[PDB]
């Protein structure tokens, strides 16, 4: 997955 | 029963979080194979797919059913220290188990310090954008 944007 | 904040240590207690988790039976990243993993579901409204190490607290979103958590750990989040623990919770040691929450709590702390960084530089980019708005 990816790392968390905002 | 066991202290509360305390409970996330515990593969049942961080399972039970996952409340509507899209990926079962079939999926790599089942609730399951995810709470062996240290995460907890923490589903927002931009993010009902959000999963969170309740240890270093490292925040994965976009999960392919065919992630494995664990791989998908050591990736976002080496330093994890939840990561090397070889035992089972209650072969630990309360000497241990105290080594382990004491990190945890300084990675909560080093977490927040994260955060509160990244909410001044974006008032600072509102701030510039301004500025310059301003002299133009
Ligand atoms: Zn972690």
């Amino acid at each position: 997955a990816r790392t968390k944007q905002t | 029963t066991l202290p509360p904040a305390w409970q996330p240590f515990l593969k049942d207690h961080r399972i039970s979080t996952f409340k509507n988790w899209p990926f079962l039976e079939g999926c790599a990243c089942t609730p399951e194979r995810m709470a062996e993993a240290g995460f907890i579901h923490c589903p927002t409204e931009n993010e009902p797919d959000l999963a969170q190490c309740f240890f270093c607290f490292k925040e994965l979103e976009g999960w392919e059913p065919d992630d494995d958590p664990i791989e998908e750990h050591k990736k976002h989040s080496s330093g994890c220290a939840f990561l090397s623990v070889k035992k089972q919770f209650e072969e630990l040691t309360l000497g241990e188990f105290l080594k382990l929450d004491r990190e945890r709590a300084k990675n909560k702390i080093a977490k927040e310090t994260n955060n509160k960084k990244k909410e001044f530089e974006e008032t600072a980019k509102k701030v510039r954008r301004a500025i310059e708005q301003l002299a133009a």
